[PDB]
């Protein structure tokens, strides 16, 4: 079992629960790149790897153009941390306490959320048995992108061309 | 061949664990061994819990992750 | 359901309660709004790879594709709106009123 | 913006509606809302100034925030069922998430607030633009989807969104605003009408659309965006006045004008269904809407207010640009009640 | 949506084939004669809006105006007719098809038939 | 609302990815292919409602095999009866549940 | 076609960076059109095995499906053998 | 529900082939020419009835081709066999690309000994057909009857009794 | 696993050299070897005051263009299908709209930094 997979969710809901108590942008980026990280890890384990090497590369690069930003855009005298303010601490400690409460009750007994009903068990119960033979199944599903789904990357370029354009447009100004 | 070893050692796996369900749940008062959880009579392909339950944290770790952490 | 899933609902719930609850910054907002579609795409793939959906696989990456191309709108409306304003503050955005 | 920009931007946006009309797949369908706002943006920030990016960045927020949730909704029912079809949804809390994201797309109270603020921010093309084909698309969506929809949810915010609309427009003394909690009360009728018969809920979207086109095409032309701007109106042209004044009557739903068509049928339709107590505070509650578009229609057409003294210089020039379909839009939105059994034909 | 997904429909078909055995609007039906009138309202608002002297100016654009409505109307007369013709047709198949859920009452007459008689007074 | 171009066209633009039953690359098979197939081939064609009301089992077993709820209680319950009887000294786990096996190849 | 001349000469004196991606390009569309080895790369895909080859149920009326590999029946690689 | 049949630990029982994966790649093509037909049956059986349970006489089947064939090797060309093998277990990837002249001293071996011809190019990724006397699986998914489907529209269609009946409206 | 412990090892090298690097030395702090570096001169304003960015278009820009790139990545497996023609036509669209965007943009000179 390990519960890695249980241990890296748990530290992607702290990174999250970070970067939206919302400190400064600086340090919401330094937890938005620890969940990225993260979450690459957790499907590493379940199986995607080009899947996770790409959230965290596209991450990666989004996030780097924010620190920019906020150094331009989005900066104070005295930028806020998670234990400057009162506010940006009290909101970190409570989504702290929300997850180690649920991820204490869920190990304890079989959770039921007010929404979905969890079971506390293996991920590596949930698994499946089967295996498949010199190919990657993630990457020819992955790689079906040219093959089939030609009407994808048709409305997915005219929206990227179509993204530049807006962007050029909105900040014309005059 | 190995489809005919893999189809084996499945159904030996699957016929211990039964026998190790039928020694411990003999006791519990509304308990069938070996009862399925599909309507369907159709042959449902195991899943690792139902394998890999009763064993071996070793065996476990390899069945489930060793492939995908061997580098 | 393994904890995994609720783990990653927990995220996305998390992000999107930082999301609508603003505090001053505009940006801080945006990085609420990234972090959801990446726990999206955390628990779309975590299905997909679980249940072996092949031809499924590439909708993550159309999911992060609109994602940036939200992230683009949203930064360039953010240096529209720090010109006029000199900050990048939600509490300048109230000429116009319900 | 550049004319040939401004027009691929305005069919990128209709790209965007009609793929999400004609997709089967929840992520096609998606795909068409985030191309419909990317491209949507710029439309309304078209006239730069602080309003305009400001309703532009309102707008953004609250479309990226559905968007997400609506996401977030097809996820969860891929989960519990595996389909990517768009039918019944096999997950109430995903129906739940499914409900919120599309009613805050159209505006359904409490979800509205940006609905005014934005039309205001916006000039009058883009918030005509706006309010028609934006509501075309969501509602598109809900009907699909409307044999799972949770019937206590929808009224709900139905019965919300009448009063919220009725109370905002009684306050109100901008047109645009006028015209944004009008928006607000039109949507709720549909979406009430919506468990009951989605034909109903097409039928209405059309004649509000018509009576949307016609007073936004005539505020354009006679180039008004407060009440005492339209009060000169009578001044320079009698005329534009008048139809104003009777497709003011035909929104406020006063027979036998083509406003009293979709509240007649959801009425009845509804009653079909043994719902009574309804629509008859549905019925009670448009009165307020009814007040204020006579309150501005006194203004106009009713009385004659005090005019200045460059009207004669106005007198003396003449309009250029023509509206397009301005008669037609006038005619069917006033004098299509002999009409009405053509829904069969929209069934 | 009742009568959307019906069996054997046609996507996208303004009206199918079996919508031809059906007897086609009069001509001279009043709804295209209503149809007409509504296209020459909006040729005289159109000629209003314009400031054009409103029943001389524009005869050629009034006749479009009229000529346009009467031939949108015929066709939607014909769809709505088919409609209507479906719709019952369904509702019969299925009173048919289901007799045990509408059955056939015995007739009594009204002196086998007791009412309460509730004076005015 | 729904204009079925697709249908009409001939066309297909997504009804490829719209299940797991359907053609794959290199003909990879779905988890649950065999209980979506039963389940579609049951409910083609009777409509939402009498789909809803009469393939219920093939839509409960397609549940239980994208889910694996049952299971899991199922293996939770055996897992905490062997744990109590291990507790009190009164189940042995056999050599080959312990590790002291030689395996089929 | 002297326009066309002074155009290229002076892209070439001005930018000869986009003259080379530009032609690079356009040899990059047209090219795989006109070879005729676009169809030997189509069959040598289709001819690599990546899952197994089931076998048919013979119903006595195959005689194009071969009873064992060495068979004469079937496919044949000796078109890639000398390639 | 019901109660899942398994086999008994009695009747799962075979003799097991122990050679190691090199062994059985460098032995791999005059294996797939030499036991070709116990295999496509087995896999006939495996593919058709889609149950381990009903297939298990077949995988006897094929352990047995197996074990003939490697005995069948080892009494005539066992040297030069270790000595390919030997070669093939060295490569991380186990290439045939790097022992190429064990692999001819082993094919010369059994081309003689035994009348061994190596598949070609392209070969043993044939699609086959099987003859066998097991009969074709009627129900192989274990399927229940299919729902009655709805009664088909009939007769033609006459115009709507006294119009739309909406109202007031008298057509 | 292995990744995991190549990962823990590198970390704890690099924390045992700041471990050392901050313990071993003598200290001597004050308030003047702590000031800020400002070529011996005392700064007049703060480090921490917006510093505008002249290639904000170009950053927005990169995140398309990034994106675009990962859309391409998977292309190396995209090559071994049957559906050749139609894998080389959408790859080449897909790059053809993209040198259109830098052709667009380009143009409109939205490559020049602002003044
Ligand atoms: C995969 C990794 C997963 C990690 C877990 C999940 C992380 C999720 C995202 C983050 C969520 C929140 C994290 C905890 C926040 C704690 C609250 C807070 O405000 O802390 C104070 C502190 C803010 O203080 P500051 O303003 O920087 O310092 C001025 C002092 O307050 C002025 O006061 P002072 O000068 O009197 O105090 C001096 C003292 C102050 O020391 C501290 O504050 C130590 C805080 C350690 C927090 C570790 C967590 O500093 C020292 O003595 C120097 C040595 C200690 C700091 C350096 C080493 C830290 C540990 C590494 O918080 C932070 O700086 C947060 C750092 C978080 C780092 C996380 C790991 C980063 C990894 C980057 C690469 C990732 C690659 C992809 C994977
Ligand atoms: C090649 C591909 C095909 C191209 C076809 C020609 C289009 C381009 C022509 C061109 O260069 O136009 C320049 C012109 C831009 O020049 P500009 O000087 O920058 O614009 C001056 C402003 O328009 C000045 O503002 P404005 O006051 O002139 O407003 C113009 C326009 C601005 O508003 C719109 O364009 C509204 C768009 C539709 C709104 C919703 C309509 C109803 C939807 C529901 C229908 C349910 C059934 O609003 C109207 O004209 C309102 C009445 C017309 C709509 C009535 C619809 C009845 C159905 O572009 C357009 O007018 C865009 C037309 C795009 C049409 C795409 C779909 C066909
Ligand atoms: C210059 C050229 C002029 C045109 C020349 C055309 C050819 C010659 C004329 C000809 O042959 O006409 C035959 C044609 C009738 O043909 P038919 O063969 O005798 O009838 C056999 C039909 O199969 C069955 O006939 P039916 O008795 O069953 O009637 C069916 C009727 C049953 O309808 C009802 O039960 C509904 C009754 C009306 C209430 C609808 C809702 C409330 C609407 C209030 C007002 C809303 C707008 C403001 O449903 C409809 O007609 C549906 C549309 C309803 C309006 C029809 C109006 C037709 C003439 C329109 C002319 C303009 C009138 C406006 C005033 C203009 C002032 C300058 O008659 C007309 O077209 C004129 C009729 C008289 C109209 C007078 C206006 C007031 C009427 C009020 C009571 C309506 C009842
Ligand atoms: C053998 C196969 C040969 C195939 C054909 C030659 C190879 C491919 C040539 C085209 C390559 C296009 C991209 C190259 C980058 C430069 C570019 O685009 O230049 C455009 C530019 C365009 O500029 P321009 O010449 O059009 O300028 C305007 C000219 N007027 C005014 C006259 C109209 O071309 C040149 O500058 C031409 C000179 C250089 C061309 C290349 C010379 C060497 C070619 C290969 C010769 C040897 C081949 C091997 C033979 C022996 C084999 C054993
Ligand atoms: C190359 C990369 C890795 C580098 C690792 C370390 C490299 C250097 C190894 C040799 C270091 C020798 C000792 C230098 C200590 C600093 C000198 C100093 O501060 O002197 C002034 C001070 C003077 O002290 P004082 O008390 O006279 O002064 C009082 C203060 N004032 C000046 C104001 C009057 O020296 C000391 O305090 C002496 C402390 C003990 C010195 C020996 C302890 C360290 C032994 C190191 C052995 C190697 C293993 C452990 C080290 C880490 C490496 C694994
Ligand atoms: C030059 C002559 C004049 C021309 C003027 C043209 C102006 C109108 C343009 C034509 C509009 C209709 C397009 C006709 C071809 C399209 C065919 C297709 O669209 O028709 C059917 C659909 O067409 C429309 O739905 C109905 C057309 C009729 C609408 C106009 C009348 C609306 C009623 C208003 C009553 C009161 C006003 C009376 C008119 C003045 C297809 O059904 P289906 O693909 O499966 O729909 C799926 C979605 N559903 C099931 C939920 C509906
Ligand atoms: C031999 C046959 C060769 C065939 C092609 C011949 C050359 C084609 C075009 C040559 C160059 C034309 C471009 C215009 C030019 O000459 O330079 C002007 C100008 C340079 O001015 P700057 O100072 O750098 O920018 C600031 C301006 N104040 O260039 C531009 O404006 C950019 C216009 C081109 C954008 C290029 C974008 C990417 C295009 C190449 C991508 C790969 C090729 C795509 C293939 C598709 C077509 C097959
Ligand atoms: C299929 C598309 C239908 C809509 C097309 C609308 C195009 C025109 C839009 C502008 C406003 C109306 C025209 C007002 C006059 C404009 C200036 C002028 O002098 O126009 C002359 C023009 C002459 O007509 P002409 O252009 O020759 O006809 C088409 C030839 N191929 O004069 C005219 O064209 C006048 C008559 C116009 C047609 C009547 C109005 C529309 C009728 C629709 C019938 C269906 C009813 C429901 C409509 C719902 C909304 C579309
Ligand atoms: C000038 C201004 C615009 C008005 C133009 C009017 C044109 C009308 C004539 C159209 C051409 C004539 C034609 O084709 O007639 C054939 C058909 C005759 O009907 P049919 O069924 O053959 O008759 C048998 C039973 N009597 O004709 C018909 O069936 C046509 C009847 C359909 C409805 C036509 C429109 C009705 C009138 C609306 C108002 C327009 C007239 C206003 C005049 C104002 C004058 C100041």
């Amino acid at each position: 079992t390990m519960y890695i997979a249980f241990i890296l969710s748990t530290i992607f809901v702290i990174g999250f629960v970070g970067f939206s108590s919302k400190p400064s942008p600086i340090y919401g980026g330094l937890g938005l790149i620890v969940s990225g990280g993260v979450g690459c890890g957790i499907v590493l384990n379940f199986g995607g790897s080009f899947l996770g090497l790409m959230v965290f590369l596209i991450y990666l690069g989004g996030m780097l153009v924010v620190f920019g930003y906020t150094t331009a855009m989005a900066t104070e005298m005295y930028p806020e941390v998670w234990v400057s303010n009162k506010t940006v601490f009290g909101a970190f400690v409570s989504g702290l306490m929300m997850e180690f409460c649920m991820v204490y009750y869920a190990l304890k007994e079989e959770e039921v959320e007010i929404i979905f009903k969890f079971n506390g068990l293996g991920d590596w119960v949930i698994y499946d048995t089967g295996d498949s033979g010199f190919f990657s199944e993630e990457a020819m599903g992955i790689a079906a992108l040219y093959s089939y789904g030609t009407w994808l990357v048709i409305v997915t370029g005219w929206s990227l061309l179509i993204g530049v354009v807006v962007i050029m447009e909105i900040t014309r100004g005059n | 061949l190995f489809q005919a070893e893999k189809d084996r050692r499945v159904l030996q796996m699957l016929r211990e664990n039964l026998e190790e369900e039928a020694i411990i749940m003999k006791d519990v008062p509304d308990w069938k061994v070996g009862e399925s959880v599909f309507h369907t009579t159709r042959w449902v392909t195991p899943m690792m819990g139902e394998l890999y339950g009763l064993r071996t944290n070793e065996e476990i770790l390899s069945a489930t992750y060793g492939f995908i952490w061997y580098t | 359901m393994p904890l995994v899933y609720m783990n990653i609902i927990m995220a996305f719930a998390i992000a999107l309660a930082g999301l609508l609850m603003y505090r001053s910054h505009l940006m801080s907002s945006l990085l609420c709004l990234e972090g959801m579609m990446l726990s999206l795409f955390i628990m779309s793939t975590l299905i997909i790879l679980n249940t072996h959906f092949t031809l499924a696989n590439m909708m993550p990456i159309i999911l992060l594709v609109f994602a940036a191309c939200e992230a683009a709108l949203g930064l360039s409306l953010l240096v529209m709106v720090s010109n006029t304003y000199g900050t990048d503050y939600v509490q300048n955005l109230n000429l116009l009123q319900c | 913006m550049n004319p040939i920009i401004y027009t691929t931007l305005i069919m990128t946006v209709m790209s965007g509606t009609m793929l999400v009309m004609i997709s089967s797949h929840w992520l096609l369908i998606w795909i068409g809302f985030e191309m419909n706002l990317l491209a949507m943006i710029p439309v309304l920030m078209k006239n730069f100034n602080p309003r305009a990016t400001e309703a532009a960045t309102k707008y953004f927020l609250t479309q990226a925030t559905a968007s997400m949730m609506l996401m977030m909704a097809i996820i969860i029912n891929l989960l519990y069922s595996g389909q990517w079809t768009i039918t019944k949804m096999f997950n109430p809390v995903a129906m739940t998430m499914m409900t919120m994201a599309l009613a805050m797309k159209l505006g359904l109270s409490p979800f509205h607030f940006w609905v005014p603020e934005v039309t205001q921010g916006i000039s009058l093309q883009a918030g005509l633009l706006l309010l028609t084909w934006q509501k075309l698309a969501p509602l598109s969506v809900l009907c699909q989807i409307s044999q799972s929809i949770n019937p206590n949810l929808m009224l709900t915010m139905a019965m919300l969104s009448i009063l919220i609309g009725g109370w905002g427009g009684l306050n109100q003394t901008q047109l645009r605003k006028i015209m944004a909690y009008s928006s607000i009360a039109h949507m709720g009728w549909m979406t009430a009408v919506l468990p009951y018969n989605t034909t109903m809920t097409i039928l209405n979207l059309l004649i509000y659309i018509t009576m949307t086109l016609a007073m936004f095409m005539l505020l354009i032309h006679s180039s008004a965006t407060t009440t005492l701007s339209l009060s000169h109106t009578w001044n320079k042209m009698p005329v534009i006045t008048s139809l104003m004044m009777v497709t003011l009557l035909s929104m406020g739903g006063l027979p036998p004008l083509s406003g009293f068509m979709p509240k007649w049928m959801i009425i009845q339709e509804m009653t079909k269904n043994e719902s009574i107590i309804m629509p008859t505070l549905m019925a009670m509650t448009a009165l307020l809407n009814l007040y204020f578009y006579m309150r501005l229609a006194y203004s106009s057409s009713l009385t004659m207010f005090p005019s200045t003294n460059n009207m004669k210089m106005k007198w003396q020039f003449e309009h250029t640009k023509q509206m397009k379909l301005l008669p037609t839009m006038i005619v069917l939105s006033t004098l299509v009640l002999p009409m009405t059994p053509a829904l069969s034909s929209l069934n | 949506t009742m009568m959307s997904g019906r069996p054997g429909r046609v996507p996208l078909q303004f009206l199918p084939n079996e919508a031809r055995s059906l007897p086609p609007p009069k001509l001279t039906d009043p709804r295209l004669v209503y149809m007409g009138f509504l296209g020459y309202c909006s040729g005289l608002i159109d000629n209003a809006i314009r400031r054009r002297p409103v029943v001389s100016a524009g005869l050629h654009r009034q006749l479009l105006y009229v000529t346009s409505f009467v031939f949108f109307g015929y066709y939607l007369l014909k769809r709505q007719d088919y409609m209507y013709a479906l719709r019952d047709h369904d509702m019969f198949a299925y009173v048919k098809s289901h007799p045990e859920d509408f059955p056939e009452k015995d007739k009594k007459t009204y002196g086998e038939i007791l009412e309460e008689f509730h004076p005015v007074r | 609302p729904f204009f079925d171009v697709q249908k009409r066209l001939g066309l297909d633009l997504d009804r490829w990815m719209t299940i797991q039953s359907a053609e794959q690359p290199h003909k990879i098979p779905g988890r649950c292919h065999a209980f979506e197939k039963e389940w579609i081939e049951c409910a083609h064609g009777i409509g939402g409602i009498r789909a809803e009301k009469e393939c219920k089992i093939e839509f409960d077993d397609f549940v239980e095999c994208l889910l694996r709820q049952k299971t899991m209680k199922r293996l939770s319950a055996i897992k905490r009866q062997r744990d109590k009887l291990i507790k009190e000294g009164k189940y042995t786990p056999p050599p080959h549940h312990l590790g002291k096996e030689d395996p089929r190849p | 076609a002297g326009r066309i001349a002074s155009f290229l000469k002076n892209a070439w004196a001005k930018e000869p960076v986009l003259v080379a991606s530009f032609a690079i390009g356009g040899l990059a569309i047209i090219l795989p059109s006109l070879s005729p080895y676009t169809n030997y790369a189509i069959r040598i895909n289709r001819a690599t095995p990546y899952n197994y080859p089931v076998p048919l149920r013979d119903d006595g009326n195959m005689p194009d499906v071969p009873s064992h590999p060495q068979d004469p029946q079937g496919p044949s690689l000796e078109w890639l053998k000398n390639l | 529900p019901g109660i899942v049949e398994l086999p008994t630990l009695e009747d799962l029982k075979v003799q097991e082939v122990k050679v190691s994966s090199s062994v059985l790649k460098a032995a791999a093509h005059h294996y797939g020419a030499q036991c070709d037909k116990p295999n496509k049956e087995f896999m006939l059986c495996r593919w058709e009835e889609k149950d381990p349970r009903r297939c298990l006489e077949e995988g006897k089947l094929v352990n047995q081709c197996a074990l003939d064939f490697f005995r069948q090797i080892k009494r005539h060309c066992a040297e030069p066999f270790t000595e390919y093998w030997t070669c093939i277990d060295y490569s991380g990837l186990q290439l045939f690309r790097h022992c190429r002249k064990q692999q001819a001293k082993f094919d010369e071996c059994v081309l003689d000994k035994l009348g061994w011809v190596r598949p070609d190019l392209g070969e043993l990724s044939k699609v086959t057909k099987v003859k066998t006397d097991r009969p074709l699986p009627e129900n192989p998914y274990h399927s229940r009857a299919r729902p009655e489907p709805n009664p088909e529209a009939e007769g033609d269609l006459k115009p709507a009794k006294h119009g739309s009946r909406l109202f007031f409206w008298t057509m | 696993m292995n990744i995991m412990l190549t990962l823990l090892t590198n970390v704890t090298l690099a924390s045992l050299l700041v471990l050392i690097a901050f313990w071993l030395p003598q200290l001597n702090a004050y308030s003047e070897k702590t000031s800020p570096y400002e070529c011996g001169f005392d700064p007049m304003g703060s480090a921490r005051l917006p510093f505008s960015m002249k290639f904000f278009l170009v950053a927005i820009t990169f995140l398309l263009f990034d994106l675009e790139i990962a859309l391409l990545l998977p292309l190396p497996w995209a090559s071994q299908t049957n559906n050749l023609k139609t894998m080389l036509t959408m790859a080449l669209f897909l790059l053809i709209l993209l040198a259109a965007s830098l052709a667009y943009e380009w143009t409109q000179k939205g490559l020049e930094w602002a003044e």
